[PDB]
C-alpha cells in the first residue's frame, strides 16, 4: 500500500481533498451526513404536532407526535455528529502532527 | 393566518389575482397568500438586484480602466458564510412549514357541523346535485331531512355483483355503482342547461364528491380551493367530503372541472347560487312538495333568475363558434 | 515533481481540421456505425433541437386557439392532442436526450478518457431514443390522432375503455423507448466516471457538471425502470384484459403515485445538468474560481437524495396523501436547490465579467429560474395549492422553471461549447438578437399567465367563455408566443451559417480563461481526445496550465482563514 | 493436472488470477485478441494477401 | 474508487429512513386531507429505491477493499503512470441501429397487438443482440 | 513491474444494470401489493390463494436455486481458464433453466385449467404480470447462457470471454434472487 504521507517541499501547498486523511473517504463521515439530513425530519414532526394543537386538532396524539419528534431529531443529530467527528479524526490529527491544513 | 394583508392598491397587487373568498376559510388562505408574497418579492428584489449588480459594478472594463489589472481576487471558500446562507433558509422554511401546517388544518379539518349536506356527482361531461342532509332548522316540515331514494340507491346496491357471474374486481362486478348516491331531489346538467346547486348563506356546509367513471375536480374559485372527484374514491383511500363553515355572502358563484378528464372537458361547468337562509328554506320546501318541478321554477318560485349567469351553456354545433359567439342564451 | 528533458525535434501535434470542410460520403456510414462519443453528442443534440422545433410548434397552435373565445380552427379532440403531445415531446424527446447528449460529448473531455466505457451501448441509447420519438408522434398518423390524455396518463381515463385510440398505445411504447435509451446512457457515464479518470483525476478534482452528471445517472437508473414497469402494466391491462389499474382496485391513486414516484425526479435529473453547465460557465467568464465547490458537491448530492422523498405534492387535492410530510419534504428540497443561486453570486462576486454570449444566457438563466422557483415554493404548501393546483398559474411555472434549465442553459452550453464542438466560433451579434427575443418573449408570455390562472383559468382548457374575464390576458399571451416563436429563427441561422463558414478557432481556449480540462486540448478535438495530458492538481488544470503566474497566487487566496501554511516544513523525503 | 485454455496468459501463482468478477489487470474490457500479444505486427504475418486488379478499359 | 464507493452511504440511510416514517406515519397518522392506512406504493418504491443505493455502494466498496492504490486515485499523480495499455473499446459497429430497428418493429406490434410482428420481433432482437455480442470473434472464413 | 489491480469495467456495468432491473420488479411489486391490500378489505385474497400449489413451487425453487450454485461453479472453472469446466456447467444450467421455465409453463396451464387468469380476477391479473415478467427474465437469461457458449465455441477463450461468462453469471443470480423473494410473497405469506 501507499505511504502515509507524500512529498510536500517548503512553499508549497495543494488541493487535497482526496488524500489519504481525509475525511472524505472514511466511510463515517458520509453515514453522519445521511444521519443529519435525517435529524431534520423530527424537526418537522414536532412543528407539525405544535401547529395541529394550537388550531385544535391532532388532539389525541400531538404529545406523542413531539415526543417522538424531539427524540428522533436528537438521536439522529447526536450520532450523525459524533460520526462525523469519527470520520474527521484523521484529518486532526494530520493537522496536529504537521502545520500543514489545506 | 389570522393576519390580515396590508390591504389597498398594496394588497391588491400582493394577492396577485386570488378572489377575495366568500368563506371564512377562504379569507384566511389568501391573508396567507399576500404575506408569502411579501416574502417572496422581498427575495425576489434583493436577488434580482444583485444580477443588476453583476451588470453594472463587477465589469472586467470598469475593473480594466480604475487599473484593477488582469484577473480578480480568487477568493473560493468562507465557511462561515457558506453556513450562515445554508442556516437562513432551513429557518425560514420551518416557519413557512409552521403556518402553512395552521392554515392546512383549519382549512381541512371535518368538524365544522354541517347543517347541509350536498352529494355531487360528476361524469364525462357534466355534474349531479343532490341534498343528501338538510339538519331540521331550515329543513322541509322542519324535521331533520334525510334525502335518498331508498328504490333508486337500492337498485344502485344490486348492481354491485352480475348475475351472470363475471365479477373479477375482489368478487364485486366491475360496473359496481353502489357507491354513487341518489337522493330525491336532484338538479341535473345538460349540455344545454347549467346546474345550479343552491345553497344557503352563514349556514355549515358538507360537499360529498364521487365520479361515475374518470376523475373529476370540484373547484369554486371563489373558495380558493378544489378536491379530486373519483369513481370508487374507499379504494383509492380518497377522503371524498369536505366542509366549509359558511359562505359569507350571497351571490352566483362559477365552478370549473380542475382535471383533466376527455374531450368537453373545458364545458363541465356549473354554478353555485347562494341565496338566504328562508329563501333555501322555501326553496327545499317547494321542491319536496312537487318533486316533478324542475330546477328553474323553484329558482323563479323563490325569486332568482331560473339560469346560470355566472356561466352559460356551449353551442354544441362543432363549427357555429368560429367567429366568436360560443354562448348559448336562455329565456 | 518530476521534470521531463527538452528533447530534440520537438515540434506540437497536429491540429484536427474543423467542420465545414467535408468531402461527400463523409458522414453517411460514419453516422450510422460510429461509437465516437463525441460524434454520437452532436447527433443527440440536432436530434433534441429537432424535437424541439416540433414539440414548440405544437404550442404555438395550442396559443393560436388560445386568443378568442371560440374554436376557430381546432376541435376539443385536436387541442387535447396538441397539449398532450406537447409535453411529452418537449419533456422525453428534447430534454432527457440533450441531457445525455451534452453529457456524451464532454463528459469524457472532463476526465481525461479517450472513450466512454460501453461505446456500442452508447450508440445503442442514441437509436433507441430516435425510435422512441418516431414511434410516439407515428400516432398523428392515424386517422383519430395522438394521444390525448396529457402528458401524465391519468387513470381510469387511460385505460382502453376509456381512451381506445391505437395511439394511447403508441404513446406508452414511445416513453418506453425513450427510457431505454436513458439507461443506457445513465450505464455508460457512470462506469466512465468510476473506471477511466486521468492520473491525478481524484474525484473531488472533477468539474461539477461531472458531479452533476453522476447523480442524475444514479436517478435516472432508480427511476425509469418504474415508468416502464407502470406502462408495461398498462398495456398489458388494456391488451389483455387485466384489471390491476381498475378504480375499484384503487388503481387511479396507484398510477398517480408510480407516476409521480418517477416523475418528479425526473424533472431534478432535467434541471441539475444544467445546472452544471452553468457552474461551467459562470466562472470562466469571472475570471474567478467557482465558490464553494465542495459544498456545491454536498449541495447535489443532498438533492440526489430528498429528491426521491418529495414526490406527492403533485397529489395535494386528491385528499389521499399525507399533507405534511410532503410539504415539509418539499420545503426541505428548496434549499439546496436554492443554495446554488448563493454560490453562483459567489462566483460572480467582485469578478472581472465579461459579456460574450454565454455569460449573457447563464445570468438570462439566473433571472428566469428565480420565480420560477419561488412559484414553487407556493406550491409546497397545500393551503395555496388548493387554489393553484392544475391552473395556469402551474403553467407558469414550470414554464419558468423548465425554461430557465432546459433552454436558456441549453442555448448557453451551445454557445459555450460550440468552438469546441467544430473549430469555430458562432456570431455573437447572432446571438444577442437570438437572447433578446428569447427573453421578450418569453416573459411576454408566461408572466401574465399567473394572474389569468389565479383569476379561475384551469390548465387544458380548449375553450371559454367570454363572460370569464380571460380573453385579454390569452391575447397578450399568444401575441408575445409568436414572438418567442420567431426567436429560433436567428439560431437556426447563426448555427448553420457559423457551422461552415464561422471565425476559425486558432487557440485551445477561445475564451482564455477555461477551468475545466476540455480547455487542455484543440478545438475540435481529435479521435481519442488528448494528444497529451496535463499536471491535475486543481480542479480547474486548464487555467493553471496556462497562466502558471496565477498558480501561486490563488492558493493563497482560496481561504478567508488566515492559513499559513505556506511557510510549513517540509514533508515526505523524496520518492513520487 | 486440470485444464489450462493455450490462449491463457501466464502468471505469477501468489497473485491470484489473470481476472476474477471483482478485478481485472486493465482499466477497460480486455481484448479478443489477447492481451499477451503485442500489436503491430509485419504485414507479411497477417496473411493478408493484397490484390493485384486490372479491368479492361 | 473509495469516496464513490462511500458516497452511497448517505442516500441509503436517508432513503430507509423515509421509508420507516413514511410507513408508520401514513398508517397511523390522521388528517381530514387523507384516509388512515399504509400506502403501499411509496412504502415499496422507497425501501426498493434504498436497496438500490446499497446494491451499488455494497459492491463498489467489496471491490475498493481489494483494488490498488491508482493514479487516478492518487493526488500527486504523474502522467506517465497510466502509459501502457488502457483497454480494448470497440471502434464501430452497425449492430446497435440494427438493435433499435429491431426494438420498433417489436413495440410496433404490441401496439397493434399482431401477433407475427411480436414473434418477429422478439426474433430480430436475439438476432440483433447475437450478433452484437459475436461481433470480434466471428471466425476467418476458411476457404 | 507487475500490472495494478483494478476494478472490472464490465462487471460495474453489469451490477448497475442490475440494479436497475430490481427497480423495474420495484413496480409489480407495489402493484401486486395495492392489490392485495384492497383484496383483503373484504377477504376475496385468501379465496383466490386456495388455487395455489405450495409443493410445486418450491420443487422449482430448488430447482431454480441449484441452477445458480452450478454457474457458479463455472465461473470458477472460467477464472481458472478452463473452457472445459465453463462448458460443462454451463449447459447443465441451461438445462436446469429451461425445466424452470417449462415448469413455470405448467404451472400456468394447470392454474388457467381452473379459472384463475388474467380477465377472471384481480388475483389473476397480479399473479401472471408479476410471474410472466420474471419468466421473461429467466428466458433472457438461458438466452445469454447459450449466447456465451457459442462466443467460447467460435472464439479463443482469452480473459476478454472469461469476463464475459462471469457477468453472465451475475445475471442469473439476479433472477435467482427475485424468485426467491416472488415466491416468499405470492405462496407462503400470500
Ligand atoms: C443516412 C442518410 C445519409 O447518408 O445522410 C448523409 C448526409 C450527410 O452528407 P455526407 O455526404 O454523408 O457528408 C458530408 C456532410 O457535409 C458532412 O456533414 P456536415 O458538414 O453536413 O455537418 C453535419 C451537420 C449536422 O449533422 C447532421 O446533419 C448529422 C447528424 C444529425 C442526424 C440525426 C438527427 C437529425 C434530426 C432528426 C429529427 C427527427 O451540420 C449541419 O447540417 C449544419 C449544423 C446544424 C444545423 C442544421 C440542423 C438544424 C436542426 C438542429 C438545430 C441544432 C441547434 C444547435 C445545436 C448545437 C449543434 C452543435 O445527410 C445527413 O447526414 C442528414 C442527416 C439527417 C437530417
Ligand atoms: C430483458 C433481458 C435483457 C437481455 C439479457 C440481460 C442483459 C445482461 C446480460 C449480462 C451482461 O451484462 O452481459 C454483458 C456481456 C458483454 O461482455 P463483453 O462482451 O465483455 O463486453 C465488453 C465491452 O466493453 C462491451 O461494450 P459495448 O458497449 O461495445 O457492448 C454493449 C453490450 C455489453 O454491455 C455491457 O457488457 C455493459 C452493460 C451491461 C449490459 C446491459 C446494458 C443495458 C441494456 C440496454 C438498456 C436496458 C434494457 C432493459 C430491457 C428490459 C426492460 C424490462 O450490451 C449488451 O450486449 C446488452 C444487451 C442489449 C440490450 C438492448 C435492449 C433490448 O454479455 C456477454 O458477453 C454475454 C453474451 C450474451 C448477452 C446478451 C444476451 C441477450 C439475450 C436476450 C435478448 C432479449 C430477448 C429476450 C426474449 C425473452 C423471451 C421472449
Ligand atoms: C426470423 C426473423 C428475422 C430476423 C432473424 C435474422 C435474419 C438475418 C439472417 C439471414 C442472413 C444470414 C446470413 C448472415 O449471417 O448474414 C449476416 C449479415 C451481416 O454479416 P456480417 O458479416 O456480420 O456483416 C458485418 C460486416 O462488418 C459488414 O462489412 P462491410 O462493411 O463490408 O458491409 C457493410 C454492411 C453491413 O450491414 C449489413 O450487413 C446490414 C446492416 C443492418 C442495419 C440496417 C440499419 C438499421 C437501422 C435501424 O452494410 C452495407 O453493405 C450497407 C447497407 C446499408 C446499411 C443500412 C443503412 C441504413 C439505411 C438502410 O447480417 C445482416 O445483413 C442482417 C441485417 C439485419 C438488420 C437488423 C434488423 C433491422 C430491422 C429493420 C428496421 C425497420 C424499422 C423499424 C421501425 C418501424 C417498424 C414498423
Ligand atoms: C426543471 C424542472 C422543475 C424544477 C427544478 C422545479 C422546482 C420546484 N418545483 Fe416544480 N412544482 C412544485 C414545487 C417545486 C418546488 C418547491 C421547486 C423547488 O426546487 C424550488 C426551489 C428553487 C428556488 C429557485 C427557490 C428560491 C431560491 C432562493 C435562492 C431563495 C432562498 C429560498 C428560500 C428562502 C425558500 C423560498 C421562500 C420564499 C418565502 C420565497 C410543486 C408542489 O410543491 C408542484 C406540483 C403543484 C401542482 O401539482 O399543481 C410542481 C409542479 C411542477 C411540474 C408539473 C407538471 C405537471 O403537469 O404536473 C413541473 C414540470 C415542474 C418542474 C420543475 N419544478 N414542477
Ligand atoms: C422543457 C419543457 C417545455 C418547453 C420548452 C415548453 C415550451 C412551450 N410551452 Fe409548454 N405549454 C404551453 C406553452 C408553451 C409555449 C408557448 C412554449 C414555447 O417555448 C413554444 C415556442 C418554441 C418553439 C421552439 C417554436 C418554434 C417555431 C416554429 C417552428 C415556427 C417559427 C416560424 C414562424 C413563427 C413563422 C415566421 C413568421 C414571420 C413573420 C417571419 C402551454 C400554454 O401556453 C401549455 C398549457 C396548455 C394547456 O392548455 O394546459 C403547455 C403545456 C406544457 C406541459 C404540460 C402538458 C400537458 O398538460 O399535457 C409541459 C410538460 C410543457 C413543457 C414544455 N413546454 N408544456
Ligand atoms: C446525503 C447528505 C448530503 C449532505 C448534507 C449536508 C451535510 C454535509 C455538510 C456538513 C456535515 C459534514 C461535515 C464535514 C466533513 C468534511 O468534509 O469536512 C469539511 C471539509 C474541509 O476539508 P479539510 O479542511 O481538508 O478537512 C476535512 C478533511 N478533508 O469540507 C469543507 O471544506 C467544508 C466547507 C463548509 C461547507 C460544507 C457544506 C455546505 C453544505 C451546503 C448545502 C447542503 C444542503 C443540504 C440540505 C440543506
Ligand atoms: C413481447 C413483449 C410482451 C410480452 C408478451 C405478451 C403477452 C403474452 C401472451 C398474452 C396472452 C395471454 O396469455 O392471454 C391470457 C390467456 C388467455 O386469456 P383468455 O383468452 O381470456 O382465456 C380465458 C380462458 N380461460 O390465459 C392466461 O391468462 C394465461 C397466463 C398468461 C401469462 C402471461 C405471461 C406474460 C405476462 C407479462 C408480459 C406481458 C406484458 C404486456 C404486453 C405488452
Ligand atoms: C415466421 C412468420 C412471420 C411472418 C408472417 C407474415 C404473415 C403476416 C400475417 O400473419 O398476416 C395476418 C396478420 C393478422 O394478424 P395476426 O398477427 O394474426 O394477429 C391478430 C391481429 N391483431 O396480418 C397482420 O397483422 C398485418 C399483415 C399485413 C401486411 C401488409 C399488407 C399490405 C401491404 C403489403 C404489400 C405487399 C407485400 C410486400 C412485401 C414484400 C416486399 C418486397
Ligand atoms: C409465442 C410468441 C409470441 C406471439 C404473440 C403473443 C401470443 C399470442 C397472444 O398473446 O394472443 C392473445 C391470446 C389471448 O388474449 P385475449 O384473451 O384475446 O386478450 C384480449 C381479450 N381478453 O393468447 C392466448 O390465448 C395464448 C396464450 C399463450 C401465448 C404464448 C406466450 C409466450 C410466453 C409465455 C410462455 C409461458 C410458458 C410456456
Ligand atoms: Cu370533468
Ligand atoms: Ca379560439
Ligand atoms: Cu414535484
Ligand atoms: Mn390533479
Amino acid at each position: 500500500p501507499a505511504p502515509e504521507r507524500m512529498h510536500y517541499i517548503k512553499g508549497y501547498v495543494p488541493v487535497a481533498y482526496s488524500s489519504p486523511h481525509s475525511s472524505l473517504e472514511r466511510s463515517a463521515t458520509w453515514l453522519g451526513m445521511g444521519f443529519l439530513l435525517t435529524a431534520l425530519a423530527g424537526v418537522g414532526a414536532v412543528l407539525f404536532a405544535v401547529g395541529a394543537n394550537s388550531v385544535g386538532q391532532q388532539q389525541e396524539h400531538w404529545v406523542l407526535y413531539s415526543i417522538i419528534g424531539v427524540v428522533f431529531a436528537v438521536v439522529c443529530t447526536v450520532l450523525g455528529t459524533v460520526l462525523i467527528i469519527k470520520g474527521r479524526a484523521p484529518y486532526n490529527r494530520y493537522v496536529k502532527e504537521t502545520g500543514r491544513t489545506q | 393566518c389570522e393576519v390580515a394583508p396590508p390591504g389597498g392598491v398594496l394588497g391588491d397587487f400582493l394577492r396577485m389575482g386570488w378572489p377575495d373568498g366568500i368563506t371564512p376559510e377562504a379569507v384566511a388562505m389568501g391573508n396567507f397568500w399576500s404575506w408569502v408574497w411579501v416574502a417572496a418579492w422581498i427575495i425576489g428584489i434583493i436577488m434580482w438586484g444583485l444580477f443588476l449588480t453583476a451588470i453594472f459594478a463587477w465589469g472586467a472594463k470598469r475593473a480594466e480602466k480604475r487599473g484593477e489589472g488582469e484577473f480578480p481576487k480568487q477568493l473560493q471558500y468562507n465557511v462561515p458564510l457558506e453556513l450562515v446562507l445554508t442556516i437562513v433558509p432551513i429557518i425560514i422554511v420551518m416557519v413557512l412549514f409552521f403556518f402553512t401546517v395552521q392554515t392546512q388544518d383549519k382549512v381541512t379539518a371535518l368538524d365544522k357541523n354541517p347543517e347541509v349536506t350536498v352529494d355531487v356527482t360528476a361524469y364525462q361531461w357534466n355534474w349531479k346535485f343532490g341534498y343528501s342532509e338538510i339538519d331540521g332548522s331550515l329543513a322541509p316540515g322542519g324535521q331533520d331531512y334525510q334525502g335518498s331514494d331508498p328504490e333508486r340507491q337500492a337498485a344502485a346496491e344490486a348492481s354491485k355483483k352480475d348475475p351472470s357471474g363475471d365479477n373479477p374486481i375482489h368478487g364485486n362486478s366491475k360496473s359496481d355503482v353502489s357507491y354513487l348516491e341518489f337522493n330525491r331531489i336532484e338538479t341535473l346538467g345538460t349540455t344545454d342547461e347549467i346546474p345550479v346547486m343552491v345553497l344557503p348563506v352563514n349556514t355549515p356546509i358538507e360537499f360529498n364528491l364521487a365520479s361515475a367513471d374518470v376523475a373529476h375536480s370540484f373547484w369554486v374559485p371563489e373558495f380558493l380551493f378544489k378536491r379530486d372527484a373519483y369513481a370508487h374514491p374507499e379504494a383509492n383511500k380518497s377522503q371524498r367530503v369536505f366542509q366549509i363553515e359558511e359562505i359569507t355572502e350571497e351571490g352566483a358563484f362559477v365552478g370549473r372541472c380542475a382535471e383533466m378528464c376527455g374531450t368537453y372537458h373545458a364545458m363541465m361547468n356549473f354554478e353555485l347560487r347562494v341565496v338566504d337562509r328562508d329563501s333555501f328554506a322555501e326553496y327545499i320546501s317547494f321542491r319536496d312538495s312537487n318533486p316533478d318541478a324542475t330546477n328553474a321554477q323553484a329558482l323563479e318560485h323563490i325569486g332568482q333568475a331560473p339560469y346560470a349567469t355566472s356561466t352559460s351553456p356551449f353551442v354544441s354545433d362543432r363549427t357555429a363558434t368560429r367567429d366568436g359567439e360560443n354562448t348559448q342564451s336562455n329565456a | 515533481t518530476a521534470v521531463a528533458p527538452r528533447v530534440d525535434g520537438h515540434v506540437a501535434p497536429q491540429r484536427p481540421e474543423p467542420t465545414g470542410h467535408a468531402r461527400k460520403g463523409s458522414k453517411a456510414w460514419l453516422m450510422m456505425t460510429t461509437t465516437d462519443h463525441k460524434q454520437l453528442g452532436i447527433m443527440y443534440i440536432i436530434m433534441s433541437f429537432s424535437f424541439f422545433f416540433l414539440g414548440g410548434l405544437m404550442a404555438l397552435l395550442i396559443r393560436a386557439e388560445l386568443f378568442t373565445p371560440g374554436l376557430q380552427f381546432l376541435s376539443n379532440e385536436q387541442f387535447n392532442q396538441l397539449f398532450t403531445m406537447h409535453g411529452t415531446v418537449m419533456l422525453l424527446l428534447y430534454g432527457t436526450p440533450i441531457v445525455w447528449g451534452f453529457a456524451n460529448y464532454v463528459l469524457p473531455l472532463q476526465i481525461g478518457a479517450p472513450d466512454v466505457a460501453f461505446p456500442r451501448l452508447n450508440a445503442f441509447g442514441f437509436w433507441i431514443t430516435t425510435v422512441g420519438g418516431v414511434a410516439m408522434l407515428t400516432g398523428f398518423l392515424t386517422p383519430g390522432g395522438a394521444a390525448d390524455f396529457g402528458w401524465t396518463m391519468y387513470s381510469p381515463l387511460s385505460d382502453a375503455i376509456h381512451s381506445p385510440g391505437l395511439g394511447s398505445d403508441m404513446w406508452i411504447v414511445g416513453v418506453g423507448a425513450t427510457g431505454i435509451g436513458s439507461v443506457a446512457s445513465a450505464i455508460n457515464m457512470l462506469t466512465t466516471i468510476l473506471c477511466l479518470r486521468a492520473p491525478g483525476m481524484t474525484m473531488f478534482r472533477m468539474p461539477i457538471f461531472t458531479w452533476n452528471i453522476f447523480v442524475v445517472s444514479v436517478l435516472a437508473l432508480l427511476i425509469f425502470p418504474l415508468l416502464l414497469a407502470a406502462a408495461l402494466g398498462v398495456l398489458y391491462d388494456r391488451k389483455l384484459g387485466g384489471h390491476l389499474y381498475d378504480p375499484a382496485n384503487g388503481g387511479s391513486l396507484l398510477w398517480q403515485h408510480l407516476f409521480w414516484f418517477f416523475g418528479h425526479p425526473e424533472v431534478y435529473v432535467l434541471a441539475l445538468p444544467f445546472f452544471g453547465i452553468v457552474s461551467e460557465i459562470i466562472p470562466v467568464f469571472s475570471r474567478k474560481p467557482m465558490f464553494g465547490y465542495v459544498g456545491l458537491i454536498f449541495a447535489t448530492l443532498s438533492i440526489g437524495a430528498l429528491s426521491m422523498a418529495v414526490w406527492a405534492h403533485h397529489m395535494f387535492v386528491t385528499g389521499a396523501v399525507l399533507l405534511p410530510f410532503f410539504s415539509f419534504m418539499t420545503f426541505l428540497i428548496s434549499v439546496p436547490t436554492g443554495v446554488k443561486f448563493f454560490n453562483w453570486v459567489g462566483t460572480m462576486w467582485k469578478g472581472h465579467i465579461t459579456w460574450e454570449t454565454p455569460m449573457i444566457w447563464s445570468v438570462g438563466f439566473m433571472a428566469t429560474f428565480l420565480f420560477g422557483g419561488l412559484t414553487g415554493i407556493m406550491l409546497a404548501s397545500p393551503p395555496l395549492d388548493f387554489h393553484l393546483a392544475d391552473s395556469y398559474f402551474l403553467i407558469a411555472h414550470f414554464h419558468y422553471t423548465l425554461f430557465g434549465t432546459v433552454v436558456f442553459a441549453s442555448c448557453a452550453g451551445v454557445y459555450f461549447w460550440f468552438p469546441k464542438m467544430t473549430g469555430r466560433m458562432m456570431d455573437e451579434r447572432l446571438g444577442k438578437i437570438h437572447f433578446w427575443l428569447t427573453f421578450v418573449g418569453f416573459h411576454g408570455t408566461f408572466l401574465i399567465q399567473h394572474w389569468v390562472g389565479n383569476m379561475g383559468m384551469p390548465r387544458r382548457y380548449a375553450d371559454y367563455l367570454d363572460s370569464d374575464g380571460f380573453t385579454i390576458y390569452n391575447q397578450i399571451s399568444t401575441v408575445f408566443s409568436f414572438l418567442l416563436g420567431l426567436s429560433v429563427i436567428p439560431f437556426i441561422w447563426n448555427v448553420f451559417k457559423s457551422w461552415r463558414y464561422g471565425e476559425l478557432v486558432t487557440v485551445d481556449d477561445p475564451w482564455g480563461y477555461g477551468n475545466s480540462l476540455e480547455w487542455a486540448t484543440s478545438c475540435p478535438p481529435p479521435r481519442h481526445n488528448f494528444a497529451s495530458l496535463p499536471r491535475i492538481r486543481s480542479e480547474r488544470p486548464a487555467f493553471e496550465l496556462h497562466y502558471p503566474h496565477m498558480i501561486e497566487r490563488m492558493r493563497a487566496e482560496a481561504h478567508t482563514g488566515h492559513h499559513d501554511d505556506i511557510n510549513a516544513p517540509e514533508l515526505g523525503t523524496a520518492p513520487a | 493436472k486440470h485444464f489450462v485454455d493455450p490462449a491463457w496468459p501466464e502468471h505469477n501463482p501468489a497473485d491470484g488470477h489473470v481476472v476474477t468478477e471483482l478485478i481485472s489487470k486493465v482499466a477497460g474490457a480486455s481484448s479478443p485478441w489477447g492481451d499477451d500479444k503485442e500489436f503491430p505486427v509485419s504485414a507479411e504475418e497477417t496473411g493478408y494477401v493484397h490484390p493485384y486488379t486490372r479491368i479492361n478499359r | 474508487m473509495k469516496s464513490s464507493a462511500k458516497l452511497m452511504y448517505g442516500p441509503t440511510v436517508f432513503m430507509a429512513a423515509m421509508a420507516v416514517i413514511y410507513i408508520f406515519a401514513t398508517m397511523h397518522v390522521s388528517d381530514g386531507g387523507s384516509v388512515k392506512g399504509v400506502e403501499w406504493v411509496g412504502s415499496v418504491a422507497l425501501v426498493l429505491s434504498a436497496g438500490l443505493t446499497l446494491m451499488l455502494g455494497v459492491y463498489l466498496h467489496f471491490t475498493e477493499v481489494r483494488v490498488d492504490v491508482l493514479p487516478e486515485d492518487w493526488e500527486e499523480a504523474e502522467v506517465a503512470d497510466k502509459a501502457g495499455t488502457l483497454g480494448f473499446f470497440s471502434p464501430s459497429s452497425i449492430w446497435p441501429a440494427a438493435m433499435s430497428g429491431a426494438v420498433g418493429f417489436l413495440a410496433f406490434g404490441v401496439v397493434y397487438f399482431h401477433y407475427w410482428m411480436i414473434a418477429v420481433g422478439l426474433m430480430l432482437l436475439i438476432f440483433t443482440i447475437t450478433k452484437l455480442n459475436l461481433q470480434y470473434g466471428v471466425p476467418k472464413e476458411k476457404h | 513491474v507487475a500490472a495494478l489491480n483494478r476494478p472490472n469495467m464490465v462487471s460495474v456495468g453489469t451490477i448497475v444494470f442490475l440494479s436497475q432491473e430490481l427497480m423495474f420488479f420495484a413496480g409489480l411489486f407495489a402493484m401486486y401489493f395495492v392489490s392485495r391490500a384492497n383484496g383483503l378489505a373484504n377477504g376475496s385474497w385468501g379465496e383466490q390463494t386456495d388455487h395455489l400449489n405450495v409443493p410445486y413451487a418450491l420443487l422449482i425453487t430448488v430447482i431454480l436455486v441449484s441452477s445458480s450454485v452450478t454457474c457458479q461453479f463455472g465461473v470458477f472453472a472460467a477464472e481458472r481458464g478452463d473452457v472445459y469446466g465453463l462448458r460443462k456447467w454451463f449447459l447443465v444450467t441451461i438445462i436446469l433453466g429451461s425445466i424452470f421455465v417449462i415448469g413455470q409453463g405448467y404451472e400456468y396451464i394447470t392454474l388457467v385449467g381452473h379459472g384463475l387468469t388474467i380477465q377472471s380476477s384481480v388475483y389473476g391479473s397480479a399473479f401472471f404480470i408479476t410471474t410472466g415478467f420474471h419468466a421473461l427474465h429467466v428466458i433472457a437469461g438461458v438466452m445469454a447462457f447459450v449466447v456465451v457458449l457459442m462466443r467460447i465455441h467460435k472464439s479463443k477463450f482469452t480473459p476478454a470471454q472469461a469476463t464475459a461468462a462471469m457477468v453472465v453469471s451475475y445475471y442469473w443470480h439476479f433472477v435467482d434472487v427475485v424468485w426467491i423473494g416472488l415466491f416468499i410473497t405470492i405462496y407462503f405469506i400470500q
